[PDB]
């Protein structure tokens, strides 16, 4: 049984990032990769996705000599001013969650509030993560932030986080 | 969403695609 995994672990991506997948290396031979179903060309551990298109997102799957697949790794690819970013959208009570009020093109984000369910939970001045160290039941919720950039206000596109036990 | 001038003064269209069309 192997697992994908992500480098960086964001999900969700800006169009024209980049990003890699990695089969669990653990236990030589072949990897094999499905994206959206279909066998990719890439026979390496490693699979390597650059300027990101909105083509990329999807379904990623790995198969080694395990017989069976890996599970499902879904991968989205925006172009908006700023994304949230997580480091995973199912966490386990007990485990690490991490939010990023991401911007375009790394440009700066000031005045970054991020909020849960409509109810403003932080503020920073200068553009800073979110750290969940132990994840509860309660945190789970529709995350969103919003921020500023060359000026103006903008918003995310919310997320859906479930904290499960 | 309102855009910077920019976003449209410049050769290149360097914001996202929400500002366009
Ligand atoms: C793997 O599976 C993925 C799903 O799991 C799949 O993701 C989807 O890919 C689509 C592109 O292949 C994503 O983009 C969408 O593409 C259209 C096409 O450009 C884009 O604009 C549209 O263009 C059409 C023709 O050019 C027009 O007829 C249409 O009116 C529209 O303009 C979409 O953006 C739009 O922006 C509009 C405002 O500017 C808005 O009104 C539209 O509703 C729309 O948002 C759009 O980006 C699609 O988002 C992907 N779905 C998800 C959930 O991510 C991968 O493509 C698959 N890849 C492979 C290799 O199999
Ligand atoms: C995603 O990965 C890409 C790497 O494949 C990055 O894009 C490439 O970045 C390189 C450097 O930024 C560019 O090439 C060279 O860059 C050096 C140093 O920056 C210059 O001195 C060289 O002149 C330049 N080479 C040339 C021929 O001009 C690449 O051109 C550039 N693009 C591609 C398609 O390779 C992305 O930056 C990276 N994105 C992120 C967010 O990390
Ligand atoms: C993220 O979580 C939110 C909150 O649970 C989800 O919102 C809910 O979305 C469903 C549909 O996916 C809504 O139900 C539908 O409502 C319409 C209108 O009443 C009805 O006609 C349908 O039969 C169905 O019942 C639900 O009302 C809505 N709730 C809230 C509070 O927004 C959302 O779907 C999740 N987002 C994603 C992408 O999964
Ligand atoms: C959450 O898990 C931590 C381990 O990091 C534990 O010490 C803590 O007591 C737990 N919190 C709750 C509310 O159970």
């Amino acid at each position: 049984k192997p697992k994908v995994s992500l480098n960086p672990p964001w999900n969700r991506i800006f169009k024209g990032e980049n990003v890699t997948l990695t089969c669990n290396g653990n236990n030589v031979s072949s990897t094999k990769w499905f994206h959206n179903g279909s066998l990719s060309e890439e026979t390496n551990s490693s699979l390597n996705i650059v300027n990101a298109k909105f083509e990329d997102s999807g379904e990623y799957k790995c198969q080694h000599q395990q017989v069976n697949e890996s599970e499902p790794v879904y991968l989205e690819v925006f172009s908006d001013w700023l994304l949230l970013q997580a480091s995973a959208e199912v966490v386990m009570e007990g485990q690490p969650l991490f939010l990023r009020c991401h911007g375009w093109r790394n440009w700066d984000v000031y005045k970054v509030i991020y909020y849960k369910d409509g109810e403003a939970l932080k503020y920073w001045y200068e553009n800073h993560n979110i750290s969940i160290t132990n994840a509860t039941v309660e945190d789970s919720g529709t995350y969103y932030c919003t921020g500023k950039v060359w000026q103006l206000d903008y918003e995310s596109e919310p997320l859906n986080i479930t904290v499960i036990k | 969403v309102q855009c910077p001038h920019f976003c449209y003064e410049l050769d290149y269209e360097l914001c996202p695609d929400v500002c366009y069309v």
